[PDB]
DNA sequence: CGTGGGCGGGAAAATCTCTAGCA
DNA sequence: ACTGCTAGAGATTTTCCCGCCCACG
DNA sequence: ACTGCTAGAGATTTTCCCGCCCACG
């Protein structure tokens, strides 16, 4: 990662890398928010 | 992006939001937001003395049997613990446990014989917290720690027959208080309160931690059609083709070929 | 608390608040959109001409 | 109306305008 | 030093804290950090994380005493082919493993043992037998059963050919020569698909062939190369030459085994 | 491997895989002469 | 002989109190006159020495001329540690190489320079045949020009140290504790980088 | 700069003339405070920098006690060929920590030590007097 | 006499890999 | 209908910085 | 002065063959 988020359910979590979309499980993600964003 | 700085000013100037307001409205990075805010004259208030460690503390004696109850109450969150005996030791424990689930920073108790053994003063030592005696922070929550766990009491009077021993009925009790008690101005029940104070706290101390070091430094600069080093102006966002700087009262940006920056 | 590193140098009990928040943040973001934003897309699939 | 928050960061008249309209129909 | 540093050392003796904790708590450099991460003698890591290396020389033999169904077994293995003898034990004592590694001496080419520190191989009865075969003895790390580990997976590997040709022989040794038999030629594979048989016959044959070629080739070709190094401008040597290269050659002066290239060197024949 | 014997004594074997000097050791070493051979 | 060793005494040309110093490496004489019997021009003195070379310590005589406050405050200013023969040789042998310049010169301190001057870079002999000068500094410049270990003993989780090294393997260290020569693998075994 | 090379310079403090010797391959001070301002002290100064400290020449300024008859024939038995920044960093210590010296002199004994001893750098954390006798190593072992 | 840019030497930071131990 | 995983140490690649000196304004 | 190692299974990449068919002689 980290890939970005682009639609959330319930069983799987679409994200995309660089250019892939990629259909993660549920069991498989981890989504954050760094508090490290006040530079990016 | 740069356009905006100016009518964030104004906007302060008039209405005095933080630098959340500003920094999520105007698509800024929260330091100019911080020093748009650090630059007012009325909006300069007091400073911690807000506190995520706000915390009461206060003991009760409940069938015969000690009840300690500690409240976060920046938030309103409230636990408890059964307590077999009376002594400084099981406060240290019960406070070392809740050092190590919550950052504890200040506890808000009365002058207890039990809250006043030197364990716990070993305790807080290890710890390094912040200790209140009698004094509340502020006089509005005073009575509602009370009126809390009054409600308390009226969840043992609920669920005392849905357990069979004091402490399992406690927890269900407290369980009940963290999940089956809506309202508020979004229906957070109990938790959601207090990770987003946490949450935030967390944000803005991270933010503290990384502008605590930038302040230190100092940023030597020349303009465009301009070889005049000036400075040394504060940092604000090190950019990979535009850094901002303020020199002495104006945001200003340059190219980092015009830029020179002393590490310490 | 004190023992950082992992994933962004955190501790683990900022960790949890920060799954939580997420937790309490984007689904809620999402049950709000959702009520709101809804497109129906016709697809001609691959390898045929049925617009699905 | 300049100060806002929350899940959506509502204002309040927004958020009981929306209310209404729910209560309404 | 700071106020901070000495700070983050209090939170070392309180907690014996992260490098990057303290770095990033009071903006630290990482060296210092990690200085301080070193300084309490109770932050000690768990080593450093690469294996050793056994010895791959034609001279050199493993034993080891396994144990199975409450009998001792021998077990030998040559480690540059993966050549395996085994045998039963009547008992565990250092005489009747003196005159296995007769019998093994006696049958094949054997310089050094290295086994493990058992007391069966710790006798005086092994330590006359070596001294009459003229066989260099070593053992290993006390404790580390790891660099006996080709003869320990050796174990593992006759015990499960043990375990599916059991049914066949009424008794343990039977099935044990049965089952190195088809160890020592059936089993096929490994470098170039062959059994151990072959491959220490391989081993044997090339070591005298490329032996006495070499001992009959030094006598005649004696060439004396003399260079000038690199970045200096002496003509140092004479050196002996190994094999001449095509743009760099291969000498040894003294004792540097080194290639020095055709435009910095010179040849003379004698 | 494999690579291309130069010199051998007793301590070291030097070698030529493609155009390097590896002064291999005695205990690193392996010389077998594949049977395979009658191809090549 | 350590590389700071100086040593301090004093002569009194006609009643006149001069400090001399010495190198007992080397014996190299220098020498500063002083108005009175203080303590400051002695930190003075003190400290000039060390005004263009590191010192250690220094050599003194059991006089009150090291036992006043001024010398030792400087002294334990700067670090210096205090204590109170190889000077009274060449304080002898500074009174005797005057006479070629003592009538040649209208002023004594001039024939003093030439003197210590004709003591430092043309006196020579022995084994080096270098000049005292250059001799203190070939001493000390020659006398200008080791990690532990901890361990885990093997069918044990308990680490211990530290130890120092005797010979690097690529596969066991082997070192001593105080007198236990051991053999422990690096796998079990850490170094430290300094 | 070869090592047997050194310079003077002069200056004036609190009624006092102080003196300062420097090696220029190194750069550590050495100051002495003198009474009268005669070329009898000066060359009592070139005596305290050539006397101990190996020197070749000496390079001064165009004062007439530098270059007295006395110098002169100082330099003549001192064979020293006369020929022809370092007072502002001891001008800089000298003033933070003048409250422990009941004298100038010790003022400026207390500034040059924090000048060698107190102050580590260059490659290894070194003073200038291990740089001085580094230089002076180079030329007598080459 | 007054500046710019690549280089190199060094620091330093992100990742690769690899292992010890959980009975 | 279920599932190996995680903290630390060199090691290696990737990348700013600085000073400097040789090439240029 | 000493040192983890080796046999087997998908899995994945790399590479002849054949037939064939579409492009050409
Ligand atoms: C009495 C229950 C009933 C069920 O069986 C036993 C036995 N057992 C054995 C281990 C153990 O061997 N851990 C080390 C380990 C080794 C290899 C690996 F891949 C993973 C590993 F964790 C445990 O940790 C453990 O908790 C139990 C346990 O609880 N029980
Ligand atoms: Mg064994
Ligand atoms: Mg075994």
């Amino acid at each position: 990662g980290p890939a970005k988020l682009l639609w959330k359910g319930e069983g799987a979590v679409v994200i995309q890398d660089n250019s892939d979309i990629k259909v993660v499980p549920r069991r498989k993600a981890k989504i954050i928010r760094d508090y490290g964003k006040q530079m990016a | 992006f740069l356009d905006g700085i100016d009518k964030a000013q104004e906007e302060h100037e008039k209405y005095h939001s933080n630098w959340r307001a500003m920094a999520s409205d105007f698509n800024l990075p929260p330091v100019v937001a911080k020093e748009i805010v650090a630059s007012c004259d009325k909006c300069q208030l007091k400073g911690e003395a807000c506190s995520p460690g706000i915390w009461q503390l206060d003991c009760t004696h409940l069938e015969g049997k000690v009840i300690l109850v500690a409240v976060h109450v920046a938030s309103g969150y409230i636990e408890a613990e059964v307590i077999p005996a009376e002594t400084g030791q099981e406060t240290a424990y019960f406070l070392l446990k809740l050092a190590g689930r919550w950052p504890v920073k200040t506890v808000h108790t009365d002058n207890g014989s039990n809250f006043t053994s030197t364990t716990v003063k070993a305790a807080c030592w290890w710890a390094g917290i912040k200790q209140e005696f009698g004094i509340p922070y502020n006089p509005q929550s005073q009575g509602v720690i009370e009126s809390m766990n009054k409600e308390l009491k009226k969840i043992i009077g609920q669920v005392r027959d849905q357990a069979e021993h004091l402490k399992t009925a406690v927890q269900m009790a407290v369980f009940i208080h963290n999940f089956k008690r809506k309202g508020g101005i979004g229906g957070y029940s109990a938790g959601e309160r207090i990770v987003d104070i946490i949450a935030t706290d967390i944000q803005t101390k991270e933010l503290q931690k990384q502008i605590t070091k930038i302040q230190n430094f100092r940023v030597y600069y020349r303009d465009s059609r301009d070889p005049v080093w000036k400075g040394p102006a504060k940092l604000l966002w090190k950019g990979e083709g535009a850094v901002v700087i303020q020199d002495n009262s104006d945001i200003k940006v340059v190219p980092r070929r015009k830029a020179k920056i002393i590490r310490d």
